[PDB]
RNA sequence: GGCAUAGUUG
DNA sequence: TCTGAATTTACGGGCGCAACTATGCCGGACG
DNA sequence: CGTCCGTTCGCCCGTAAATTCAGA
């Protein structure tokens, strides 16, 4: 009896099938995958759907590309409910045989049925409310979910092999829940901070950032624009170049006024690619938003200023403006990278023989007695350090002022158009670590015991690491991804408490 | 020079350096473990003899009889591999064993026993291992992955600072046997010794001592030294050893002979220390506060009383010298505990433990291993002999004794099986020197501690588990033995074994399916060294120490393939070189360094072996003779890289590949990867799928060729010689008179197997790559199998690829595939699928596979022949009707082809149960089967006949040749020649006895095919008939569908953009594949640009060719171009000439190279940039890698020149069309009224927990309501629901899901009440 | 902390739900607890409209109209 | 269609 | 020699989510 | 074939019980 109500508590479990103990009623009532945590507080559902999600940047910000033959077979009911008023079919199997057949008018009630009804696509880490959002369904032609760019930071979906699940409201409460709480269009602001989560990730960034810059001279440097329009014009038939100082006249909306727009026309000194973008912004905001060089963060301001002065539809239309032009003048720029983008100091091999020079040093210092074994492994783990940092420092000085163009006289230094630094300093993708380690040396490295080595990889990924390197480096990547794995449950169980108590 | 097929394509070569060791067959773990299990040992160490003679002679608990062992032998199998796989059953071979039984009468222990009798017992089977490492379990192939397990031996741990909350490190011994308990010394924040057998109450130390049979006074003197106090005249001179004095103080004026060596109360010098040993100091006058403390050694007796005064171990006070005073005790022997370097752990533990005798300590140990029982003297004795001295229920291996020896610093290495009181001993007398200060504690991670099991050893650790019963059962049964009746055949009980080993080869932790959809998947499968399983870790326990890397993983265990997830790290995978050691220990090649010069002699050295040496790194610059050309080279000498001198280095690495392993060695350029990218791209490259036409890497490493061959996927020539006939589904190859056995004659035939179901579902299929009439060598591939390219490994397809974004369509790991990639058919792939049809004897009547279905008409029934069974060749999609079949109520239940699957039956098995008449298509398909046996068997005879009479004419040229009239008689009649008296005519003779033995064997085994084909099936129990059919899907390509290369770059097929849309150059070539430049910094795989650099220099050198050679040129201008695109390299060995091709070969081999030259990039020894440039120059191409490129829609330059080039692009298995999946309605569970899970069950997405979480976050309480309970587990409401979607009114009557009334029954089926109270 | 505040809740259901369901069912069952189901995890666990969202409105109501 | 094992994906 | 506080020790709780593929099985033993 | 009944080996923490101080 006590084995049947709750097996193994008093000890030694009876088994039954080949040394596997046996569920009882508390197990059947208890744990990860008892009735609670997995029958009532979780449940699957029908009307559901799971697939491969892609890009489809060519999509509004509240709507998904949703395949056809997943909301044919999502939306069923609705289709026998359609032919059946319609009259194409008295019974409901002649609507199933329709449906089945997927004869040429059932199409037709599909799309009249997908008219307005939201799915709520979810990714399987939900780990915040917005890994679930409603988007309108738009029919497509294959078998891939096609999920909106500017919503992938708020789902952390990357596009290497994920996978998203659809389900489908029912109820009229249901779907104007979706409509009204749950649209895409109306999760801008992240509920944790108030910074927005539909902030334009990498090629966006990386478009308006070259579309917005500058270089010392170029075609059509100087030349007097009588309009945003008239830019466009010159960039689009090979006139002027897309990052030229021009003179343009800009006719900017200010409404301090008790809600009133109020225009002031002035002559700015910008670029050709400052005003095309200008073009885009909608009418509150000031010319000076977009007369800096657009990274990551001024683009996450530049949205953040339109929600607060003008509201809600107007940050939605100008989010999806500014990924379809930054998605164009991206591929415009042809922004690719080479094996030569990563310039390699020149004075890396004299610090690193300086270096060298300063450890025999030491360790003839420590031979004769002088210093201890600590002493020495502190001062050789800080004189590589400063080494490192000099070599770092060196190549980020040579990225950042790699270009020195001029041709009508003196030379002129001007910001790098090297594709590795844009990348770098427009936020895209990459940092100041990762642009070191593929150029400049990267570094010391640790044991898995945790302490430093003393000789670090005086090796770049442009330059072939040896096989102790590489084997060192397989010590300090191995950690973390044990760590990664150990970690996130940690953090489940922390967020899964932190639920239950509140 | 090459062997003319590394002579059709010669990949150029960037190695700098030049290989010593020639790459090992990648599969010689599991051949070489397997083959030392089957195969005989006279020695009886290994294979099943070992198992045989540890467990026979058997005998009884009385002098009866005994049944000793003779020999064993294996049967041939009864079912080919082929068959084997067909049919479902194992792949086995009947183990049978000649045994004796002898009966010992009244008084015959030398004398001549009543009766002896040797039979051939059988006892059950053993599944054998294929040529390729593989078995055949029930019709499915499996691979036993070899175990990295803790090697047996005595072990030293610290347990640092996760006890006591103090920073006191404990010291812990453990004795882990092969298979015995394990018995664990430890430590406590008291610093009392304790003992624990097997994990149990942790009891003191000294109990097993006394247990032992040791007393007190002896245990004392065998764990401490003896301090002697003399009474000679007064104050208890003492017998001082000069050296026991360092490290204490001294409390009273340690004085002799008038120099006062050390003053009152100042501690002991070192110089006093050199004073008193050149002084020649022996006994040293005491005060009488010194001996308060102390502790007597030994027991004492007085001589009125005649009984104990003071026993041994009690602190000496002075109430006990006073009373051994006047007994005329003077030679007093003390313990010498020093409080830092000689503790007195023993001491404590005498005093801490209750036990006196040794009695006492059997009980105790009795009561702790077994509680509650009641303890009796006998099985107390009993239990602790059989503990760990006994060599059924202990046996420490000769590994355990290896180790054991070795961490005791024993001068031997053989030794006993069983423990003993030296060895329990040693071990704590050991732990006890670790404890004082004296060395130090073991790393378990070390790979000198942790050994190799494998497929052999587990197989028969298995065999010997099974062995156990059955000598068991003999035993009981030689007792009730009817002795002078019986052979022993009903003895020996077959099903235990049997069970047992079919128990460890089919449903095992180990014992797993093989990943089959690419030849590197199975290579690297089979070399697969997991660290769980029976006797090792597991996955929710080990943690953190084991998961990392060690630097003794340095030539054993590939450091970046590992799997990602729940298990990083206890999954590695063999390295290249590594072999295992005679104990089973890793050992990778070094070679040797004795003078300055590097010898070119290889050494394999285990992990303990190197620790202490100093190996210099594999990129060391060397000239001819052999030297190091700088005078400090890299080396490291402990786990340590460091920098050595020119002399000092003793060993060096044989080759730049022997860190990786099979997997990470074909990542070119993988010295430029991050250590993350290159173990994500070496995981992938594991799942890459078989396309329509293998396409020979552009940029590889070298090891393709190597991977492709040792994999057996190929048709590898076994002896070489002239290609004679070649068909897509056979090759015969007529041997060379050199390699040809005097004998028969003597050619090969090589079956290939054509269109076959992997275990993936992906498509095997070997296509020959010879011609007729072409000279073949031995070691030659003459089939490429799947993801194979004249014998060259070639998993994806070259493609090629330019970097830059195009319109969001690769926005953050995307991939944009031009149309003119889908429609060259190049990413296709071919997935075969099986589908069974059962026909099961059930209640109400049986199953029948007729065509007469209900419900359906005839054109659904039209593409089924007049049995139901669809015809080989129909093009069936989802929906139709594959094999008719009903069940009596009658009901259609025809097996039907799945929705959305498509594709054509290209083969249809029946197997029938024995007597239960088969229908009109089976007897088609067996008549069908046995013509083609016959035709095969009469094809391969008749080519081995046309070979014999070659050799037969080709014999009779010399000695009386005849050519005019020899054709005259029949070929037939060549017994009556006319020929001279030599041994010509006895090879003749034996010409025709071979062919008369090849005649006979044919009309054996004529009649063994047709009584194996016509027979019937041993089905399950209860079905009729089984149908199997077998669709061939062909997956072109689709958005969706993941593509990855080699260097861990992912990404889903986004949009398959039309051709005119793809950016093209100036020559108006559109790019293959638009990929994203973004990816390349934040994940540091700068690897792949390289590789697209190489790959467009390689295409371009590919090119020139392609333009030399379209428009005829002459073959001095081919070859001279050719010869110059070979030499180009900075100090590269290859070193290939072509004055020695004779216009012919350069002609193929420029055909070949049309298409690109392929390029072998070593893995760490690989092309430099400056070479990657030079080699861009010789062709028409820039320097820099980057080629302006026009936009396709627009038309308008693109400005900063991109990155085109050409890449390997793989196609993963992991396709949309098996991942979409979508469900309205369906099934629902049984407990729970929820959907079904899964989607091969049409099952319903789960909104977990987290969701719910979500929903809550917001206001949508009416779609969290819906969704839990509507959709899915309130049955009438969810009924309610489908009724007004259906009637156009989206509204919902909420109800209670049936899954809280589950629940409320299982608490309510406890002692609880649970109720929902009234409102 | 906040296992210990959320095990130790007036509402035993929650804390079944959460870890220890036969510790908190044995306290629950020799008390004779009795749940309100006023919160999110109750409400979800029977099945009804959670009292956040749109369904706070429905919980308003059931209590004015008890 | 339930569990277990093994492998894989994010 | 009794009795309360503090310490130590043994023991029960917990240890992310979603998804796919495969095999083995549900039991080994008398009429 | 038809039937038919009996393997220790992880890490962390809270909590109750056993043990040991430390008196008067
Ligand atoms: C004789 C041979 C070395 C020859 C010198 C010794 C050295 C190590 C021994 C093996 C290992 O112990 C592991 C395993 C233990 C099992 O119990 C029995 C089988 C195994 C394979 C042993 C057989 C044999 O005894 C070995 C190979
Ligand atoms: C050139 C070769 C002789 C070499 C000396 C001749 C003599 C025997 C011939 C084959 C045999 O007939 C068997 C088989 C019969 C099939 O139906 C057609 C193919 C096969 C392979 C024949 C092709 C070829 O013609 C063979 C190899
Ligand atoms: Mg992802």
């Amino acid at each position: 009896v006590d084995a049947l109500l709750d097996n193994g508590r008093r000890g030694r479990a009876i088994t039954g099938s080949n040394k596997r103990p046996l569920k009882s009623l508390a197990d059947m009532i208890k744990g990860k995958q008892g009735r609670f945590r997995q029958n009532l507080l979780g449940k699957r559902v029908d009307y559901s759907g799971r697939s491969v999600i892609t890009v489809g940047p060519y999509l509004r910000l509240h709507q998904c590309g949703l395949p056809k033959k997943m909301a044919l077979e999502l939306f069923k009911p609705f289709i026998y409910g359609k032919l059946e008023l319609r009259g194409l079919a008295t019974t409901i199997k002649a609507a199933k045989k329709m449906v089945e057949r997927e004869e040429a008018v059932v199409w037709d009630i599909l799309d009249e049925v997908i008219r307005e009804h939201p799915v709520l696509l979810n990714r399987a880490p939900t780990l915040h409310r917005l890994g679930i959002q409603a988007f309108e369904p738009v029919l497509i032609e294959g078998k891939a979910i096609q999920l909106h760019p500017l919503v992938c930071a708020a789902y952390n979906a990357d596009f290497d092999g994920d996978q998203m699940a659809v389900h489908v409201p029912l109820t009229l409460e249901a779907q104007l829940e979706a409509r009204a709480l749950m649209m895409s269009t109306n999760n801008i602001l992240s509920p944790a901070n108030g910074e927005p989560i539909i902030v334009p990730s990498q090629d966006v960034v990386l478009g308006l950032y070259y579309m917005t810059r500058d270089c010392v001279n170029a075609k059509g440097e100087g030349m007097v624009l009588t309009g945003p329009k008239e830019a466009e014009r010159l960039y689009r038939s090979g006139l002027a170049s897309l990052h030229a100082r021009v003179k343009v006249r800009i006719t900017e909306y200010e409404k301090d006024a008790n809600g009133e727009l109020v225009a002031k026309t002035s002559l700015k000194d910008t670029t050709v690619g400052r005003a095309i973008l200008w073009m885009i912004v909608p009418k509150g905001l000031p010319y000076s938003i977009v007369n800096q060089a657009l990274g990551k963060k001024a683009i996450s301001k530049m949205l953040n200023t339109c929600y607060r002065i003008l509201g809600l539809k107007p940050t939605v239309i100008f989010a999806d403006q500014i990924m379809y032009t930054g998605f164009a003048y991206a591929a415009r720029s042809g922004a690719s990278v080479g094996i030569d983008d990563m310039v390699i100091p020149e004075k890396k091999h004299e610090i690193i023989s300086e270096a060298e020079a300063e450890v025999a040093e030491i360790q003839e210092q420590f031979q004769s007695g002088l210093v201890t074994a600590g002493e020495r492994y502190n001062k050789v783990i800080d004189i590589w350090a400063a080494a490192n940092d000099r070599v770092s420092k060196a190549m980020m000085d040579n990225l950042q002022t790699e270009t020195v163009i001029n041709r009508d006289g003196q030379e002129e230094k001007q910001v790098s158009f090297n594709s590795i630094y844009m990348m770098a300093d427009s936020g895209a993708r990459g940092s100041a670590a990762q642009i070191r380690q593929l150029a400049g040396m990267r570094g010391l490295m640790a044991k898995p015991d945790g302490s430093i080595i003393e000789t670090p990889i005086t090796a770049n990924f442009r330059e072939g690491l040896n096989v102790l390197q590489y084997f060192i480096s397989t010590h300090g990547a191995r950690k973390g991804l044990a760590d990664t794995a150990l970690k996130t449950a940690n953090s489940g169980y922390l967020t899964r408490r932190l639920v239950d108590v509140a | 020079v090459y062997s003319y097929t590394e002579k059709k394509r010669i990949r150029k070569d960037f190695g700098k350096r030049p290989q010593v060791l020639d790459v090992p067959y990648l599969l010689s773990i599991q051949l070489d473990s397997f083959q030392k299990f089957i195969e005989q040992d006279p020695e009886g160490q290994y294979g099943l003899e070992a198992a045989f003679r540890s467990v026979f002679p058997i005998q009884s608990y009385s002098g009866n009889s005994e049944l000793q062992y003779v020999s064993y032998r294996l049967g041939e199998p009864v079912f080919d591999v082929q068959e084997c796989q067909i049919r479902g059953v194992t792949y086995s071979a009947p183990l049978r064993v000649k045994l004796r039984l002898v009966i010992y009468e009244r008084e015959a222990p030398e004398g001549t026993v009543k009766d002896i009798k040797e039979q051939e017992v059988y006892m059950g089977e053993i599944p054998l291992m294929t040529d390729n490492g593989t078995f055949v379990i029930n019709g499915t192939e499996r691979v036993i992955v070899s175990q990295l397990h803790r090697s047996p031996g005595v072990f030293f741990d610290s347990d640092k600072g996760k006890t006591h909350s103090s920073g006191k490190v404990l010291y812990n011994a453990r004795i882990i046997p092969y298979r015995g308990s394990w018995l664990d010394f430890e430590f406590d924040p008291k610093d009392n010794l304790f003992v624990r057998i097997d994990r149990r109450r942790k009891l003191p130390a000294t109990i097993i001592l006394r247990a032992l049979n040791y007393t007190t006074e002896q245990i004392l003197d065998l764990f401490f030294e003896k301090v002697i106090f003399e009474i000679r005249d007064n104050k208890l001179q003492m017998e001082l050893v000069p050296e026991r004095l360092r490290g204490e103080t001294a409390s009273f004026d340690i004085e002799a002979n008038g120099k006062v060596y050390v003053e009152k109360g100042r501690r002991i010098t070192a110089r006093h220390i050199r004073q008193l040993e050149k002084d020649d100091v022996k006994l040293i006058e005491v005060p009488v506060e010194y001996i308060a403390g102390k502790v007597v050694a030994k027991d004492y007796i007085d001589e009125s009383t005649g009984e104990l005064i003071c026993a041994a171990n009690m602190e000496l006070s002075l109430d006990l010298l006073a009373k051994l005073s006047q007994s005329g005790h003077k030679r007093i022997e003390t313990l010498f505990t020093n409080d830092l370097d000689h503790g007195p752990y023993i001491s404590e533990t005498l005093r801490v433990d209750p036990t006196n005798d040794r009695l006492s300590a059997l009980v105790e140990i009795y009561r702790m291993m077994r509680p509650g029982e009641p303890p009796t003297r006998e099985a107390a004795e009993s239990l602790f002999e059989n503990l760990f001295f006994s060599e059924d229920r202990y046996d420490l291996s000769a590994v355990g004794r290896m180790k054991f020896n070795r961490s005791l610093l024993r001068e031997e290495i053989e030794g006993s099986g069983i423990l003993s009181k030296d060895d329990i001993i040693d071990v704590m007398k050991k732990l006890i020197d670790i404890r004082n200060g004296k060395g130090e504690v073991d790393d378990i991670d070390h790979l000198g501690n942790r050994r190799i099991r494998s497929v052999g050893e587990m197989a028969e650790n298995q065999f010997r588990v099974g062995l156990v019963r059955v000598e068991r059962a003999v035993k009981e049964r030689l007792s009730l033995g009817d002795l002078d009746t019986l052979m022993p055949q009903d003895m020996i009980n077959a099903k235990p074994i049997s069970a047992a080993v079919k128990e460890f080869f089919g449903s095992s932790q180990l014992s797993q399916f093989m990943d089959q959809n690419n030849p590197l998947s199975e290579i690297t499968h089979k070399r697969r060294i997991s660290a769980l399983g029976p006797g090792g870790l597991t996955r929710e326990r080990a943690g953190f120490e084991v998961r990392d890397v060690h630097p003794t993983h340095y030539g054993r265990v590939c450091p970046i393939e590992t799997p990602e997830g729940p298990n990083i790290g206890l999954i590695n995978s063999l390295s290249v070189y590594a072999q295992t050691n005679e104990y089973g220990f890793l050992e990778t090649p070094y070679r040797k360094v004795t003078d300055g010069v590097v010898t070119d002699e290889i050494h394999y050295l285990s992990a303990i072996e190197e620790g202490n040496y100093v190996i210099a790194q594999a990129n060391s610059n060397l000239d001819e003779e052999g030297h190091f050309v700088e005078d400090l080279v890299t080396c490291r000498s402990k786990g340590e890289s460091s920098l050595f001198s020119r002399d000092q280095v003793d060993y060096m690495d044989v080759s730049t590949q022997q860190v990786v392993s099979v997997g990470a060695s074909l990542i070119p350029f993988l010295e430029h990867d991050d250590a993350n990218r290159a173990l994500m791209g070496a995981n992938m490259q594991r799942q890459a799928v078989p396309t329509l036409r293998a396409d020979k890497p552009l940029v590889g490493t070298g090891m393709e060729r190597a991977v492709a061959v040792d994999s057996g996927v190929t048709a590898v020539a076994k002896r070489g010689g002239v290609v004679q006939y070649v068909d897509a589904s056979r090759i015969v190859i007529k041997v060379n008179e050199d390699e040809m056995y005097p004998g028969e004659a003597g050619i090969d035939i090589y079956n290939l197997t054509k269109y076959t179901r992997s275990n993936q579902n992906t498509c095997i299929n070997q296509m020959p790559c010879v011609s007729l009439g072409e000279p073949v060598e031995r070691g030659d591939v003459l089939a490429d199998g799947p993801s194979t390219d004249l014998g060259e490994l070639a998993l994806g397809q070259n493609m090629r690829v330019a970097f830059m974004p195009w319109n969001g369509y690769n926005f953050e790991d995307s991939i944009l595939v031009s149309e003119r990639v889908v429609q060259e058919d190049r990413f296709t792939t071919i997935h075969i699928q099986e589908l069974a049809c059962v026909s099961r004897d059930t209640k109400l009547g049986p199953e029948e596979i007729t065509a007469d279905i209900p419900n359906v008409g005839e054109a659904a029934l039209s593409k089924l022949d007049e049995s139901g069974i669809v015809y080989i060749g129909a093009e069936v999609t989802g929906g139709d009707i594959l094999v008719g079949k009903v069940t009596p109520k009658v009901k259609d239940s025809s097996l039907r082809v799945p929705n959305g699957v498509s594709g054509t039956v290209i083969d249809v098995q029946v197997f029938t149960r024995d007597g239960v008449e088969k229908d009109k298509r089976a007897l088609e398909i067996e008549e069908m089967q046995l013509k083609q046996a016959k035709k095969d068997l009469s094809e391969e005879l008749q080519i081995l006949e046309a070979g014999l009479f070659s050799r037969i004419r080709a014999v009779l040229v010399a000695g009386g040749v005849e050519a005019e009239k020899l054709d005259k008689l029949p070929r037939d009649r060549w017994l009556e020649l006319g020929l001279t008296d030599e041994e010509k005519q006895n090879q003749l003779e034996q010409l025709a006895e071979q062919y008369d033995e090849l005649k006979h064997e044919f009309e054996k085994k004529l009649e063994a095919k047709r009584r194996k084909i016509t027979q019937g099936d041993d089905l399950a129990p209860g079905v009729l008939k089984i149908v199997k059919v077998y669709l061939a899907v062909k997956r072109r390509i689709q958005p969706g569908d993941k593509m990855a290369g080699r260097h861990g770059n992912k990404g889903v097929i986004s949009k398959i953009n039309p051709i005119e849309d793809m950016p093209y150059d100036e020559n108006g070539t559109p790019v293959d594949i638009v990929l994203n430049p973004l990816g390349v910094p934040s994940r540091m795989n700068i690897g792949q640009i390289l590789e697209t650099h190489l790959g467009m220099a390689a295409k371009g050198i590919g090119d020139k060719i392609n333009a030399m050679l379209k428009q005829q040129q002459e073959v001095a201008k081919l070859r001279e171009f050719i010869q110059r695109a070979y030499d180009l390299g900075a100090d590269v060995r290859q070193k290939v000439d072509l004055s020695t091709f004779s216009d012919e070969e350069v002609m193929r081999l420029a055909e070949n190279l049309r298409k690109g030259m392929p390029i072998a990039t070593p893995v760490f020894d690989g092309a430099k940039e400056a070479e990657i440039k030079e080699l861009l120059k010789l062709g028409d191409l820039p320097t820099s890698g980057q080629i302006r490129l026009y936009d396709g829609r627009t038309g308008e330059q693109f400005e900063r020149p991109v990155t085109v080039g050409y890449m390997y692009m793989l196609k993963l298995n992991h396709l949309v069309d098996d991942k979409m999946h979508a469900r309205s309605t369906g099934s629902y569970s049984l407990v729970t009224q929820q959907p079904l899970g899964g989607k091969a069950q049409f099952g319903g997405q789960r909104f977990g927990e987290m969701e719910v979480w979500a929903l809550e976050a917001y206001g949508a309480a009416y779609t969290l309501q819906e969704m839990l309970t509507v959709k899915s587990d309130d049955v009438n409401g969810r009924t309610k629901m489908y009724k007004n979607i259906v009637d156009g009114n989206h509204q919902m009557e909420p109800g209670m899901p049936e899954s809280f009334n589950v629940l409320l029954k299982e608490i309510r089926s406890l002692g609880i009440n649970i109720e929902l109270e009234d409102e | 902390g906040i296992t210990k505040a959320s095990l130790a809740t007036e509402s035993f259901i929650s804390a079944a739900s959460f870890q220890e369901t036969t510790r908190v069912l044995t306290e629950a069952a020799v008390a004779g607890k009795r749940d309100e189901l006023r919160g999110l995890k109750e409400n979800v666990i029977v099945g009804r409209l959670i009292p956040a969202g749109t369904g706070y409105a429905y919980h308003q109501d059931r209590m004015r109209r008890r």
